């Protein structure tokens, strides 16, 4: 079924996804608050 | 100007030194204790001076197996009594 | 609770640096 | 023939020094 | 004879060198720091054997 | 006037002449293939696929012809060493001739498109200006590529309508062109499974067709069209160069590590097969199987195929060459004639000794013999005065099993030493060094030369990518920055968002 | 309007530390490469991979600390923390050399990030992207030396390790095994680097010594104004001087500065090509004519054969400790040595 | 035949010729040892 | 009080620099004692 | 400019220069595909690297007999 | 020696006998020529990148500058702006005189120290020696990269001028 290396692959995949997702959620949030007035 | 307040205004400010006369010695002392209590050794797997060789052994514990390298290292550590 | 990009940039470097310097200081007194 | 080649190339380089210095396009102020 | 041990080293193109291996070879270790102009030699042949060109250059 | 490094930019708004120039480039490449093939056929010796295969002979396009099913000459031989084969028209000679003719025709078409550059087709119906609808061109060409990819997978590689591809056993002993079924399980992504090559071309072909239809039928988003400058053909040059250096790094990789598409009988073995003593291990396995089956040593070692033994020799390791050591491997160590047989070294007490092998890193290596446990038992000393392990002291002898020296034993130290010296290179062979005036210095194989050329070209093409991407995205300023570049855009404090003049 | 546009606005503000889209890649990867190196050199050993101490914690100094390559047995393993070798164990991960691929890869993506930053800021400020283009050379050098070169060899082990003395070892290894000094690509590299330094020096000095007197101070730095239209030094006087001293001189300022880009960038690129050759041991190691002659003729000697003897010394005396995985045992009697030494 | 409007004159000034020749001759002086080998 | 200027920058510089000297000096002492000393 | 038989036939294929879909169009979908592609490349890379190791997948010359 | 391979010979033997790679003056020399190269490319590319537009697409940008012209040929404010945003505002030189002085000073001082390196190693004050500097609790030597460097240096030492030494120490 799922080998340990495949499990690990999923763990890496998800770790990276969480990192990018958090980064962009934070960046988008900040940019929403801190709007460039024109 | 970039918008933020000049650094020379900050590092000459009393508030700054009130904050940092606490935070800097704290961080320093913390790293100090990270070493002096031996935690660093156990976090990074770094041999103490008495831990490079078993008493009569004289061969480096070189990792030779890629996929059970973890196990091999654990074995080498067990062989230190 | 207001941070800035400059504050963050400064501290992600400064905080570990002080910590590490304390560590290395301590290391100077280790004996074999 | 190797020696002749090395020396030939060198000689050409010296010649080039001569032309690049004494037969350069003159700089002119506008 | 760069190292003064009668073991002459070839530096020039005509004596088996290319651009990368060629060299004018330093004067002999038997000379040391002694001043060795052409006129200190008994002959040009001597002068050449001992690395006089290096000193002149 | 134009600087010399820009002369070809006159093609940028001339689609007809661009096509002419591309035609000429294609003619030149096709012609090079034809000529290269002819040169190789004029120099290739087909008489010994065992100890003188193509990869020993500095052959470069011959293996690519063989990989996809062209294995025979009109002259009657084949690279698998068969006789009286009829390859049909698609011999190596036929392929060559085909490429020459193709080249000629491309040259003519080039002339025609150069002269008749001003075709209605290249004009925009509205503005009458030269115009290439690049997104739709990308669709059309992608679709074509997909049909051809799919067709290559489903017909040629499968043998459904075509010859298949080169396959072999894990030790490169019995290679041949065979039809290959697609592999649709995870092993399709095993680089060493040919099935996966077939499945790849089928699936990626289908995907190519579908994405092609998409790129034909769906216009680019305004935002992407703007951002990537899709009106500017140089954007296509930038991204195409990127894709190509990606591809070049991939083929360098699979040439150096090996895959189903870089077989060792066409390109020679890998450096890694030597690092891990792959062939030596298989050889010892066969020998031990023979001994356990009741064979004698002479019989067990004589049962080892010369081809296998030849793989276990460092002169065939592609990581033993030199950048300016030119030509075929045969020009170095010689044209391999025969396996001499396996050398077994023994000391005066009858202990079998093993010569320490040369690693690829070393141009030269000492001669050191150990027992099975790796204890030093003999060597060739540099300084003699305090020598303990000399062959003369230790009474080292050498006996041969298999090959030309089978059953022979040598006891005189010079000869024993000579064979030991050879033993650091693995299995020992007799070479003809007079025919090519061989100089005795190892040269790399086409596996090496291919890897080199393509790694270097990939790396240079990275610069190409950077350069043309820059020229695309900075078109407005590449003759200099605006004469009146306001001191509020380049200075601080004036603007909130950089570049944005309206903040 | 639209989160994308809002976000773009924010990323591209003219703050003290420009972020940009490029910063999303640059800052974490750069920070992790640097932090990785400091962490490793301060706390981490190379006992299990090299048989070496390599951290302040073990007693190394600034010159001798390093983050070392993984063991040869790891091959070209990506050695990810969650991969098959470390299996998520941070400590074993350090012990197995994980920090080396950590730093090499976060470093590569960081370099990508930086060059992307150069493009983004060029585009936002309105200047031509030549700085980025020039940064292609550091890229070529890093990618060829730290990635391609070990990828061609047996494993990451033979990659350069990240430290001062370690790098020095890398130099000496390349001399002993590759005869790298003989390689015309390295030579072009050297010419680009030293020629670059030369141009830097000579240009700087020339401008500083053909300055117009634009103030009364004996310290001449104050007599310059950023928004001034006038050249601050005389190109005409500089040109006459160098024409009379050296025979030739720049006369075009634009050509001068482009050339200053061109020389070291081209040098580094050539050296990268040579190293790519070395990945495959495709060396400029010998001159075959030299060897044929020397083999036949025991009185024929040149600096080339002398240097080969030095190399042979290097390989024999350094290989057992430098390549521990080979388990080399070289008895005293086989070590090459000249008289007495 | 209508003349092609995309044509452009080409230039190489004398200084460029000297630089180019220098580049070629010095490259040759460098690589020739390796060509003879 | 975030007042910028309350502590004279020359005193700050002097103190900070002396600190740097002290810490580096400790490291150099460390080169002769304990680990790394060769003794 | 010159018309030809084949030029006439091909004309519609080179007639929509500059034509675009409004706004972001199918950029989201594209983003998805690019993501999937990145993941695919990561997979085959890790399989070739022996970082990802699968049952019945022997990344060796000893793959098939 | 006055030749290419001879220069390499000189370097290798120098390393054997003086460990020059571990000498801080040679290290400063390297910082000087690496740094010189870097700053060369940096200055070159920045000035190039802020040339004022004076030409068309079909001519060399260089014709945009005329020898002897009084006006500067590039936008130093633009160049400065770029470089300050690339790092931070204050690592950048807005003053061309200070900039050019730095361009002169960095490699000149670095190379001065390189010269002093060779000229002091002339009197055998050699690079740092950390051979067997790290010892474990028993007394076993724990090698560092310094010790590997030592092994290479030993190779060079024992092989150089193979017929010239009769006595165990190479005292010159
Ligand atoms: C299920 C059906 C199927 C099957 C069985 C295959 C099978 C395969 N695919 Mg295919 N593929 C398919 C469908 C399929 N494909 C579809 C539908 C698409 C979309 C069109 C593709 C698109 C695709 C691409 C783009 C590639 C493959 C490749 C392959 C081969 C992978 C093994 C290998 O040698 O990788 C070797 C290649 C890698 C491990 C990828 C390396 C990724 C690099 C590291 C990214 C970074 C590159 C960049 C330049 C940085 C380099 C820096 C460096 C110098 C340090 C294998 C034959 C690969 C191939 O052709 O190999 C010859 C490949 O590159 N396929
Ligand atoms: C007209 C049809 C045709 C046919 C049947 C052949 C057949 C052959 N050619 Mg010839 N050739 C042709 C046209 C043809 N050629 C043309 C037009 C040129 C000039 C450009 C050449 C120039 C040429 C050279 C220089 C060489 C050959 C060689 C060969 C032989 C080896 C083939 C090989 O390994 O390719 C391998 C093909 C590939 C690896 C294809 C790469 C595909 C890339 C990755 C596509 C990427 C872009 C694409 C859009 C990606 C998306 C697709 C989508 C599905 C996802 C084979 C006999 C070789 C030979 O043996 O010479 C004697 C050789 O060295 N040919
Ligand atoms: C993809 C490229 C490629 C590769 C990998 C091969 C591979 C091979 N060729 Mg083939 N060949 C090719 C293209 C290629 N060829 C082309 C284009 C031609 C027509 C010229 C040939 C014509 C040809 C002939 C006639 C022969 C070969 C032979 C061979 C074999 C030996 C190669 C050798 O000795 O290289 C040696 C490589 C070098 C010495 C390296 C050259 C490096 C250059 C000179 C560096 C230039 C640097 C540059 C000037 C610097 C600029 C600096 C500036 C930017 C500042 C090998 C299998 C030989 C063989 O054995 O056939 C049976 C053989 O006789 N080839
Ligand atoms: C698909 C590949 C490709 C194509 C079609 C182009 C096309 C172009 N390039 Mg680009 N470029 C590429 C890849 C490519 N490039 C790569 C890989 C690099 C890094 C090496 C570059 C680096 C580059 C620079 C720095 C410049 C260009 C420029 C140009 C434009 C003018 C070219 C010219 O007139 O040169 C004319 C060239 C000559 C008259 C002689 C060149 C002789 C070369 C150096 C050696 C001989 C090579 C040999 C003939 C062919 C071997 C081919 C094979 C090995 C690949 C043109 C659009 C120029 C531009 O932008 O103009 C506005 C420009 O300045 N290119
Ligand atoms: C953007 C910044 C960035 C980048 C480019 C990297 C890159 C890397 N990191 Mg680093 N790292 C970072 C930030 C970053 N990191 C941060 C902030 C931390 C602290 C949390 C770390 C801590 C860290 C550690 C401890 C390690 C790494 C490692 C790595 C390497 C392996 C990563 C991997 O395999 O991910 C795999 C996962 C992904 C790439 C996620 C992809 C998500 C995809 C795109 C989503 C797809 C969605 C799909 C399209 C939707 C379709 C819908 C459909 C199904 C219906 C790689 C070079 C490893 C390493 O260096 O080993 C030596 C390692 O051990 N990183
Ligand atoms: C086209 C221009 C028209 C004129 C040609 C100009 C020639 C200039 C010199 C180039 C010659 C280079 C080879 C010289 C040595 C030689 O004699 O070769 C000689 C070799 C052939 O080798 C010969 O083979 C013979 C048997 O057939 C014998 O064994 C001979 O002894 C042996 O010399 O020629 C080649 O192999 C040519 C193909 C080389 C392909 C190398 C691929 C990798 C190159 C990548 C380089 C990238 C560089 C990027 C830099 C930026
Ligand atoms: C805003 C704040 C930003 C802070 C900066 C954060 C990133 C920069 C990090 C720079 C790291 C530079 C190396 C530190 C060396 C160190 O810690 O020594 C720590 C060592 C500790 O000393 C050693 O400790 C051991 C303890 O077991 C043993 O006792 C050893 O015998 C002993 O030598 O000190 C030395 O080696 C001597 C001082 C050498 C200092 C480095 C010289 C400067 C060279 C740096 C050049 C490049 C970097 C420039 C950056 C500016
Ligand atoms: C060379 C490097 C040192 C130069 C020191 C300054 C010269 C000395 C000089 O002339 O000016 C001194 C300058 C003083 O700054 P001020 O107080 O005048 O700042 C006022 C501004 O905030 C008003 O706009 O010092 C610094 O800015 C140090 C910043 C260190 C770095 C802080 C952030 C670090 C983050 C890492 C880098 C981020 C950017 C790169 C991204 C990849
Ligand atoms: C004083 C220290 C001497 C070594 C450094 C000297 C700097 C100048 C040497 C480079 C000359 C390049 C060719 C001439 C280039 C040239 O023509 O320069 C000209 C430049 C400007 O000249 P001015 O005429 O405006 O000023 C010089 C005099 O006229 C006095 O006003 O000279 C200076 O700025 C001198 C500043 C020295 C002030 C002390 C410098 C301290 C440097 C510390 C370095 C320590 C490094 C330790 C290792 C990390
Ligand atoms: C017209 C015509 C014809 C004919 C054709 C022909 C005859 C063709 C030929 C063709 C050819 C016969 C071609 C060739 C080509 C070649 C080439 C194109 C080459 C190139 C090369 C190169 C590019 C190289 C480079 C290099 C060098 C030199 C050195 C080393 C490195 C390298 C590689 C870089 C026919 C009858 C069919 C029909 C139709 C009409
Ligand atoms: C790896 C890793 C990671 C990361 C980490 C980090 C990020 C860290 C950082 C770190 C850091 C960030 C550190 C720092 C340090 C610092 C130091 C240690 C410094 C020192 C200094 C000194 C010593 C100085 C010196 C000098 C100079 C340089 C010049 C002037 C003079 C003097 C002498 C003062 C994570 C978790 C993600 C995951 C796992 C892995
Ligand atoms: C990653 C790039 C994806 C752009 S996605 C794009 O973004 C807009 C917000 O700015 C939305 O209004 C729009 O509907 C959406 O398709
Ligand atoms: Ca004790
Ligand atoms: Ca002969
Ligand atoms: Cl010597
Ligand atoms: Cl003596
Ligand atoms: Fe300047
Ligand atoms: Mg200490």
């Amino acid at each position: 079924t799922i080998t340990p290396s495949l499990k690990g692959f999923f763990i890496g995949l998800l770790s990276g996804a969480v990192v990018l997702g958090l980064t962009f959620a934070v960046l988008i949030a900040i940019s929403q608050i801190d709007k460039v007035q024109r | 100007t970039t918008g933020e307040r000049p650094f020379s205004d900050i590092i000459t400010s009393v508030r700054y030194w009130v904050i940092h006369s606490i935070t800097i010695p704290a961080l320093f002392i913390a790293g100090w204790l990270f070493v002096s209590t031996g935690l660093a050794y156990d976090v990074f797997g770094t041999p103490r001076p008495d831990s490079y060789y078993a008493q009569e052994q004289r061969s480096i514990p070189l990792v030779t197996d890629r996929f059970e390298a973890k196990q091999q290292v654990e074995t080498f550590l067990e062989q230190l009594k | 609770p207001i941070f800035t990009v400059r504050w963050v940039a400064v501290h992600t470097l400064a905080v570990p640096t002080i910590f590490f310097l304390g560590a290395i200081a301590a290391m100077q007194f280790i004996q074999r | 023939m190797e020696t002749i080649t090395y020396v030939f190339i060198f000689a050409c380089i010296i010649a080039l020094f001569f032309f690049a210095i004494f037969f350069r396009e003159p700089p002119r102020i506008t | 004879d760069i190292d003064g041990i009668r073991e002459p080293v070839s530096g020039s193109l005509l004596y088996g060198n290319n651009i990368i291996t060629g060299a004018v070879v330093p004067s002999s270790n038997a000379i040391g720091l002694h001043f060795y102009p052409i006129w200190e030699a008994a002959s040009l042949d001597e002068w050449l054997y001992n690395g006089g060109p290096y000193q002149l250059i | 006037g134009l600087p010399w490094y820009r002369v070809h930019t006159v093609l940028i708004n001339d689609p007809g002449r661009l096509i002419a120039a591309h035609l000429m480039h294609t003619a030149l490449v096709a012609g090079w293939a034809g000529s290269m093939a002819l040169y190789e056929l004029a120099t290739f010796d087909p008489s010994d696929p065992v100890l003188n295969p193509m990869w020993r002979q500095g052959m470069f396009v011959l293996p690519f012809m063989a990989r996809l099913g062209v294995t025979g000459s009109w002259s009657g031989w084949s690279i698998t060493g068969e006789t009286g084969i009829d390859p049909g028209f698609w011999s190596f000679e036929g392929v060559a001739l085909a490429h020459i003719v193709l080249s000629g025709l491309l040259f003519l078409a080039a002339c025609w498109h150069w002269v008749y550059w001003d075709l209605e087709l290249f004009r925009d119906p509205r503005t009458g200006e030269p115009a290439l609808d690049l997104p739709k061109m990308f669709g059309i060409h992608l679709f074509l590529a997909g049909l051809l990819c799919f067709g290559f997978g489903a017909f040629h590689l499968t043998g459904l309508f075509g010859p298949g591809m080169w396959v072999s056993d894990p030790y490169g002993l019995t290679g041949s062109v065979q039809p290959v079924a697609p592999e649709w399980g995870p092993d399709g992504f095993n680089p060493y499974n040919p099935g996966g090559v077939v499945a790849h071309h089928i699936a990626a072909g289908i995907v190519g067709i579908i994405a092609g239809l998409f790129h034909i039928l769906v216009r680019p988003p305004q935002r992407l069209y703007k951002a990537l400058r899709m009106g500017n053909i140089e954007t296509v040059l930038s991204s195409s160069i990127a894709a190509v250096f990606f591809a070049a790094f991939v083929v360098a990789g699979t040439m150096w590590y090996g895959s189903a598409t870089t077989p060792i009988e066409l390109f020679g073995p890998t450096r890694y097969q030597w690092d891990s003593s792959y062939f030596q291990q298989e050889i010892n396995r066969r020998v031990q199987a023979s001994l356990a089956s009741g064979a004698t040593l002479e019989e067990a070692w004589s049962a080892i195929p010369e081809k296998l033994a030849f793989y276990d020799y460092i002169g065939n390791n592609p990581a033993k060459g030199g950048l300016f050591r030119t030509g075929p491997m045969n020009k170095g160590d010689g044209i391999a004639q025969a396996w001499k047989g396996h050398a077994v070294f023994r000391n005066k007490e009858g202990e079998e000794l093993f010569v320490r092998r040369m690693p690829a890193f070393f141009e030269s290596f000492p001669v050191i013999l150990t027992d099975k446990n790796g204890v030093v038992k003999a060597d060739i000393p540099f300084r003699r005065a305090e020598s303990k392990y000399s062959f003369e002291q230790q009474g080292v002898t050498v006996s041969f099993y298999g090959g030309e020296l089978n059953g022979q034993t040598f006891t005189d130290p010079p000869t024993v030493k000579s064979y030991a010296r050879k033993a650091i290179f693995g299995e020992i062979f007799e070479f003809d060094t007079e025919t090519l005036n061989s100089d005795g210095i190892f040269r790399t194989s086409p596996r090496g030369w291919f890897t080199f050329a393509h790694a270097v070209f990939a790396l240079l093409f990275f610069f190409g990518h950077i350069w043309h991407g820059a020229r695309t995205l900075f078109r407005d300023v590449f003759s200099g920055i605006d004469p009146e570049l306001s001191p509020e855009q380049v200075e601080w404090g004036f603007y909130q968002k950089v570049g944005d003049v309206t903040t | 309007r639209g989160w994308f546009d809002i976000l773009d606005d924010w990323l591209k503000r003219d703050r003290f530390v420009f972020v940009g889209w490029s910063g999303i890649l640059l800052f974490p990867c750069a920070y992790l490469a640097l932090g990785g190196w400091l962490t490793g050199t301060t706390f981490v050993t190379s006992w299990y991979t090299h048989g070496l101490a390599s951290s302040y914690l073990e007693g190394c100094n600034f010159l001798t600390v390093a983050v070392s390559t993984p063991a040869n047995s790891m091959g070209h393993s990506l050695l990810l923390l969650w991969g098959p070798e470390a299996q998520g164990d941070f400590t074993r991960w350090c012990q197995l050399g994980g920090l080396w691929t950590f730093i090499a890869l976060h470093g590569a993506f960081g370099l990508i990030g930086f060059m992307l930053r150069q493009f983004e800021i060029a585009r936002l400020v309105g200047v031509r992207p030549y700085n980025a283009i020039a940064f292609s050379a550091p890229i070529a050098v890093f990618v060829s030396v730290f990635l391609i070169y070990p990828l061609g060899q047996s494993s990451w082990f033979f990659a350069p390790s990240f430290g001062v003395a370690a790098i020095f070892r890398f130099l000496l290894f390349f001399q002993g095994f590759h005869n790298w000094t003989l390689n015309p690509f390295h030579m072009m590299g050297v010419a680009g680097v030293l020629g670059g330094a030369l141009l830097c020096a000579i240009h700087g000095a020339t401008v500083e010594n053909t300055l117009f007197q634009d103030g009364e101070g004996a310290s001449t730095f104050r007599a310059f104004n950023p928004t001034q239209a006038e050249e601050t030094y005389s190109m005409v006087t500089a040109n006459r001087f160098w024409s009379q001293i050296f025979g030739i001189a720049f006369s075009n300022k634009r050509w001068l500065h482009f050339f200053m880009l061109f020389v070291p960038v081209t040098g580094l690129w050539m050296s990268a090509i040579g190293v790519v050759g070395l990945a495959l041991n495709l060396r400029s190691y010998d001159f075959i004519s030299q060897e044929i002659r020397a083999a036949e003729d025991p009185e024929f000697e040149t600096f080339y054969t002398k240097n080969l003897l030095l190399n042979e010394g290097i390989r024999a005396w350094m290989a057992p400790q430098d390549q521990p995985h080979e388990n080399f045992v070289f008895p005293e009697e086989v070590l090459p040595r000249g008289n007495a030494l | 035949m209508e003349p092609n409007p995309n044509r452009q004159p080409v230039e190489l000034n004398r200084t460029s010729l000297y630089l180019g020749l220098l580049l070629i001759l010095v490259l040759a002086l460098l690589f020739s040892s390796y060509f003879f080998n | 009080m975030s007042e910028g200027g309350r502590i004279p920058l020359w005193i700050v510089a002097t103190v900070a620099g002396m600190g740097v000297i002290v810490i580096v000096g400790l490291f150099f002492y460390g080169a002769y004692a304990g680990l790394g000393s060769s003794l | 400019a010159r018309r030809t038989w084949l030029g006439d036939i091909l004309r519609p294929l080179n007639s929509e220069y500059g034509k675009v879909a409004p706004g972001w169009g199918t950029t989201p979908l594209m983003a998805v595909f690019m993501g999937l592609f990145l993941v695919f490349l990561l997979i085959i890379l890790e399989i070739y690297n022996s970082t990802l190791i699968l049952d019945g997948v022997n990344v060796s010359w000893k793959a098939l007999g | 020696p006055l030749g290419i391979s001879g220069t390499f010979n000189f370097m290798i033997v120098f390393q054997a006998e003086h460990n020059i790679l571990m000498h801080p003056f040679h290290q400063l020399g390297v910082a000087g020529v690496f740094g010189g190269a870097l700053f060369c490319a940096m200055h070159g590319s920045l000035v190039t990148s802020s040339l004022i537009r004076e030409t068309t697409e079909t001519e060399s940008a260089n014709y945009g500058y005329k020898f002897g012209q009084e006006e500067e040929t590039y936008n130093i404010v633009a160049a400065h702006g770029y470089f300050g945003r690339l790092i931070f505002q204050y690592a950048s030189f807005n003053n061309s005189r200070s900039l050019h002085f730095f361009l002169a000073a960095w490699p000149v001082v670095g190379v001065w120290f390189a010269a002093l390196g060779i000229s002091t190693m002339a009197f055998n004050l050699n690079g740092f020696n950390f051979n067997h500097s790290v010892i474990d609790a028993k007394g076993n030597v724990i090698n560092t990269w310094a010790d590997i460097i030592n092994r290479a240096n030993l190779g060079m030492e024992v092989m150089h001028e193979r017929n010239a030494h009769n006595f165990p120490l190479d005292l010159a």
